[PDB]
RNA sequence: AACUAAUCCUAGCCCUAGCCCUACACAAAUAUAAUUAUACUAUUAUAUAAAUCAAAACAUUUAUCCACUAAAAGUAUUGGAGAAAGAAAUUCGUAAGGAGCUAUAGAACUAGUACCGCAAGGGAAAGAUGAAAGACUAAUUAAAAGUAAGAACAAGCAAAGAUUAAACCUUGUACCUUUUGCAUAAUGAACUAACUAGAAAACUUCUAACUAAAAGAAUUACAGCUAGAAACCCCGAAACCAAACGAGCUACCUAAAAACAAUUUUAUGAAUCAACUCGUCUAUGUGGCAAAAUAGUGAGAAGAUUUUUAGGUAGAGGUGAAAAGCCU
RNA sequence: UCUCCAGGCAUACGCGUAUAACAACUCGGAUAACCAUUGUUAGUUAAUCAGAAUAGGCAAUAAUCACACUAUAAAUCA
């Protein structure tokens, strides 16, 4: 006679059975039944000087939109790294071991944001 | 669904949630399919009338139900209705049109008026044009307002509405940072604090 | 009218992230409004404001995401930003 | 009992479309033909049962032979049950013996 | 479902020549699905008829039936639609010409029953149908008298013939 | 024993607007008004632009008319210019032979109950008064001979829609009956006099366009018309108890 | 002169043929009591398929179940030499459609959903306007049973011969199955609609082609041989075996707990008697309030006591202060 | 306001919006009024109530008002 088809949440049971619902942990348990919250462990929202913005939630009808292009590595590498590569390549000032000298990275260990595996959240 | 028949009304509106129930079960339409490229009919298009009420009439397309392969031309094929009907008050009469499949109307030619059959073919720059099968001949696309209304030229910039000038401006920089390290940056937040290392699995 | 996809390319990351939470802004307000509408049982005034900001912000989203995934395949060349 | 209202629409047969008119033609490719080809082998049909004809036993268990190791194990499991049946009906059932 | 009761309302007839008697009008009303049963309707439908509309009205508000109120709102509706859409002159010339009710669609359910047994329930539903014609109520039938009696008797006797001969 | 049910489906059967007008209110929703995609289409206006008041004395002037009608021309002038814009083939002199066939022409559809004829020949504002009240109604009328000839009282145009406004004094016989063929208002055949103003309008910019009846002027020193056989009762208050009469 | 109703056509489906696959679904969460962002206690199919059934029982045994077409051939062989089973050697081969279904049909399917069971699991029903509903949802039909319109009028299987006349007069022991070839028996049926049960070619007969030969390879022949047509039902047990699923009911046990007033004895499986546990008797109820209750009356009530929570024992078994009692 | 009856308020297990107002009067309550029904909108606010670091060493002496009093069935991390 239990509804077996509606979710299970921590509503439903005695008093012991418990469970989130999504909320991220901002802390830790201690021994003898001691909650200590960790500072690190909540999130900070970084909200910019909105002061002197010249833009607004919507946009002009007159405005024309253009043709979308969705950016790819290829074309990025282009735009950025390849002027510099070129450039240097007339001058002869380019080896293989230098690549970090137009913004190689060799690994992401070390970095704040790592790309991958991603340690930061949108 | 499966079961989901195409009207007048816009999709959406209360007419078209009052025919279509969900429990709706009526036998479908059959409709000749039709490629997006074979299609030529368009809103603002003038043309006559094959056969019907007012076989012979030429008329303007105002309406496209390509779900139903329907052209709707203003004051033509029109039956009468109340619109309007109150309990106190009849309504107003008013004389409404029916839909007209495209077989059973021609496009017009843009000088003479007749009803000249029309084929798809590009030009010089390559843009696909309605070329005539007889008598070549290019007849531009009839521009139409806009369904919701809104008419660019003439719409005046108001609050919350950026400004043409200020929506072209560029001023991305292509430069190998993310977003994440460019706010930083600007916003001068400094963090020497590494995260340790994690095992993912 | 709305924010495209293109358009919103050009701009750079700082316009991006401030023009976000200008958007944030309109949405909560657009959410308290048609809430409000429901308790008092009237139609919600120009309804056809929301649709256009929720679009704009997914538009920011996936410029962000194209250009941050990008840099990952750049530097690292692996397709998916999580491990599996 | 009840009758339709209404009469069903007319049914218009073409009898001079391309696969009616051409009906027959090739049957007796083998005598006229140096017997080159049997006629049977111009039938289109279950592999099993091309140029073949029996009862339902028989054709049971010939549609096994031919196509028992590549049938879904549904299908396998309904046709073996299927022989069971008929053999113990043909086997051991019906009026003469 | 037939709504056919509905439609003879709508009947229109040829005009009259000049010296035609005067077409007694005829007014079609009735009520659907009704919650009552169709056996209870008929006492009162039968009740009415052959009676004027005002001794219709009258004996129907004294009756504690839970239908008179219901039939005596579909004889005022009757009473209305006639004289302002039908071209009745006078409200007090009317007389109930037919009145009968008709079974409705009903709905199933579970009466339950003591033993872990129970019993299929209907809700029952009914139509209730009235025609009103313009004109005093036709005189009553007048019972035959011993005169008539008798005749009838001799007129039997006087029909006899021969029985299987020439 | 053994024990099986089935269940009460809800079953709702509003599959129409009438059916769905109940359910909605019933249940309740908010149903907000939409703006129509494409506006409606209309072919005429209710209501004349500008009334022509009638002149008292009109029926004793037993030309006459026609040159007030020229002096009035002046106020009119203007619509009539526009009329040749768009039709160039106008006339005033030869429109109250025009418009009289349309006048008889319309009015004859009613025996037979044309709807098609009439809708072509009257405008979507006069269709329905002449129709809605002649449901179930056979309508005997014919066109006695003219008394005098028809002119040109007013023309009006604003937008575009051009009004024309025609007098009209013509014998004419109505004989209306019941469902059941029994004769209300009219007689039989009898002659009466009847003068009455008649609005004719076309519309300048449709090129199917054309010139139909929208609608008549009545005059406040128009005579009371026929009154209808039947005696009627009009009735008094309906009051409650707690209400007294006074 | 109509209520209940009926009419309807496409939703999908079926069997083949062709074809291995490369449909593995943003982001987030889930093996914890799944769908709960991070450490604790870590994680792993199965020894031979049985039986029914056939042998008119049953005990050896019993086709399919459990390796290319045709031929050799139902031959050699095997077998309580019974029912039955059954080769090989060796020859031969280049291989998109519907005399299907059309809403009780075709798949269970509008859905593995609602609903039912603790679970494994079982499992539905139905829809119908038109070109346009931005044309007030059409039509179409003395048409089923059932009613109404319109209760009845000495007398009788309800009718038949009749008759001037509906009834009076005369004649007449419902139907099927079943018993003996008899019923006033005994079974089965309230009525309507739809659905619902004879199927195979050894021998024979009939009809043709060729004929000491017939057959499109292997077969038969002292008029035969080849081809055609012509045949043998339906529903229903108690049971048996395999593998899952069940001890939230109940029997028993483990662990962690809780309840017991007043009175008299004494120092207790003692006494009076509530809460509480039980269920001797009578009465009512009997499709009941109840698939075991209610009203009274009774037994125990500091104990081998009652109750609560979680866990364990599972069918060739479990449990049993043994009633062959219990195990939803 | 009157007449009369005498298991009530919380907790746990369980159930899962049946809570509350408004609006409807088709369905459910075995009939009505009214809603427990239908639709829409709301709702239950906790550092105290309730639920969810490591390695060693070592414990003879019940409970019952625990004193007396005895007994036997031998009885709760620090
Ligand atoms: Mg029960
Ligand atoms: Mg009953
Ligand atoms: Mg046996
Ligand atoms: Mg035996
Ligand atoms: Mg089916
Ligand atoms: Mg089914
Ligand atoms: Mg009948
Ligand atoms: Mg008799
Ligand atoms: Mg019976
Ligand atoms: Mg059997
Ligand atoms: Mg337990
Ligand atoms: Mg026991
Ligand atoms: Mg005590
Ligand atoms: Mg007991
Ligand atoms: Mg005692
Ligand atoms: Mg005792
Ligand atoms: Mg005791
Ligand atoms: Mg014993
Ligand atoms: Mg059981
Ligand atoms: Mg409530
Ligand atoms: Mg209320
Ligand atoms: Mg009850
Ligand atoms: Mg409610
Ligand atoms: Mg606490």
């Amino acid at each position: 006679g239990a509804d077996r088809m509606s979710k299970w949440t921590s509503k439903r049971g005695p008093r012991t059975f418990t469970k989130s619902r999504g909320a991220k942990k901002t802390g830790i348990y201690t021994s003898d039944r001691k909650f200590v919250q960790i500072k690190e462990m909540v999130p900070e929202f970084v909200v910019p000087d909105l002061t002197g913005f010249k833009l607004k939630p919507y946009v002009n009808y007159r405005a024309p939109a253009g043709i979308d292009t969705p950016l790819t590595a290829k074309a990025l590498f282009q735009e950025t790294v390849a002027p510099a590569i070129e450039k240097d390549f007339k001058e002869g000032t380019f080896d293989a071991n230098n690549l970090e000298k137009y913004g190689f990275e060799p690994t992401q260990e070390g970095k704040l944001f790592q790309l991958y595996p991603k340690n930061f959240p949108r | 669904s499966p079961f989901y028949r195409y009207g007048m009304s816009r999709p959406g509106s209360i007419a078209d949630k009052r025919k279509n129930p969900p429990w709706s079960r009526r036998r479908p339409v059959v409709v000749e399919p039709i490629s997006d490229e074979d299609w030529h009919l368009f809103c603002g298009d003038m043309v006559e009338i094959l056969e019907g009420k007012d076989a012979g009439k030429q008329g303007k397309v105002v309406q496209v139900v390509r779900q139903r392969n329907w052209v709707v031309l203003e004051g033509l094929n029109t039956h009468y209705r109340y619109i309007g009907r109150t309990k106190d008050h009849r309504g107003t009469m008013i004389a409404s049109e029916a839909p007209l499949l495209h077989h059973q109307v021609k496009l017009v030619d843009p000088v003479d008026r007749k009803p000249t059959e029309i084929q798809w073919r590009f030009t010089e720059a390559g843009e696909r044009v309605r070329v005539s099968t007889r008598s070549g001949r290019i007849i531009p696309k009839p521009e139409f307002p806009r369904a919701d209304g809104i008419v660019p030229e003439t719409w005046t910039d108001g609050p919350k509405d950026t400004s043409v000038e200020d929506a072209l401006e560029r001023t991305y920089v292509p430069r190998l940072k993310t977003l994440e390290e460019d706010v930083m940056e600007a916003m001068g937040i400094q963090e020497t604090r590494r995260f340790k290392k994690v095992y993912w699995y | 009218a709305s924010w495209t996809c293109q358009q919103l390319r050009n701009k750079s990351n700082e316009d991006l992230h401030k023009l976000w939470y200008v958007l944030l802004k309109e949405r909560n307000m657009l959410l308290t409004l048609e809430q409000e509408a429901k308790r008092q049982r009237l139609p919600m005034p120009s309804p056809e404001r929301l649709e256009k900001v929720v679009d704009s912000m997914d538009n920011v989203d996936k410029v962000v995401q194209e250009r941050e995934d990008a840099l990952r395949l750049l530097q690292t060349g692996q397709e998916k930003p999580r491990p599996g | 009992a009840f009758v339709r209202l209404t009469l069903p629409p007319p049914k218009v047969v073409d009898r001079w479309n391309e696969k009616r008119a051409l009906f027959g033609v090739y049957d007796n490719i083998g005598i006229l033909g140096n017997f080159e080809k049997h006629p049977k082998e111009l039938i289109k049909g279950p592999v099993w049962l091309r140029g073949w004809r029996g009862n339902e036993l028989q054709r049971c268990v010939r549609k096994k032979k031919f196509v028992g190791n590549r049938m879904f194990i549904e299908d396998l499991h309904n046709l073996n049950k299927r022989i069971s049946y008929l053999y113990k009906h043909f086997n051991r059932h019906g009026k003469y013996r | 479902i037939s709504r056919k009761w509905e439609k003879k309302n709508k009947i229109v007839y040829p005009p009259q020549l000049p010296g035609e008697p005067r077409r007694p009008a005829e007014i079609y009303h009735c009520r659907r699905q009704i919650k009552y049963s169709k056996d209870k309707m008929w006492y009162l439908a039968k009740m009415i008829r052959g009676m004027s509309i005002d001794q219709a009205l009258a004996q129907l508000e004294f009756n504690d039936k839970k239908g008179a109120q219901i039939i005596k709102e579909v004889l005022l509706e009757a009473q209305d639609m006639a004289v302002r859409d039908h071209n009745v002159e006078f409200r007090s010339n009317l007389h109930i010409a037919e009145s009968t009710s008709g079974r409705g669609q009903c709905l199933k359910r579970i009466r339950y029953h003591g033993r872990g047994r129970f019993g299929i329930m209907e809700k029952v539903y009914c139509h209730y149908f009235v025609k009103l014609v313009e004109g005093p109520p036709p005189p009553p039938e007048v019972p035959k008298t011993a005169v008539d009696h008798a005749k009838d008797y001799i007129q039997q006797l006087r029909s006899r013939t021969i029985i299987h001969t020439l | 024993t053994k024990s099986r049910f089935r269940p009460p489906t809800p079953e709702p059967k509003y599959k129409t607007e009438k059916e769905f007008l109940e359910y909605a209110r019933k249940a309740g929703l908010v149903i907000p008004q939409e703006r129509l995609e494409r506006p409606i289409h209309l072919a005429c206006t209710a209501g004349i632009f500008d009334p022509y008041v009638p002149p008292e004395g009109d029926a004793r002037m037993s030309l006459t008319q026609r040159t007030e009608r020229l002096r009035k021309n002046a106020a009119s002038q203007l619509a009539i210019r526009k009329i040749r814009e768009f039709d160039a083939n106008f006339k005033t002199k030869d429109f109250p032979e025009k418009a009289k066939d349309i006048f008889i022409e319309a009015h004859l559809c009613l025996n037979n109950s044309d709807h098609d004829r009439l809708h072509t020949l009257v405008t979507e504002h006069c269709f329905p008064d002449m129709v809605w009240d002649l449901k179930y109604k056979t309508v005997r009328w014919g066109f006695v001979e003219s008394l005098e000839p028809a002119q040109v009282v007013h023309v009006r145009c604003s937008g575009m829609y051009g009004q024309v406004t025609v007098r009209l004094h013509t014998r004419q016989t109505l004989a209306i009956y019941d469902r059941f063929g029994r004769l209300m208002y009219g007689q039989e055949d009898v002659p009466k006099d009847v003068l009455e103003y008649v609005v004719f309008e076309r519309h300048l910019m449709n090129p199917y366009g054309s010139w139909r009846m929208h609608a008549k002027i009545v005059p406040a020193w128009a005579p009371p018309k026929q009154p209808i056989l039947k005696t009627l009762m009009i009735p008094g208050p309906q009051l409650k108890p707690w209400e007294e009469y006074e």
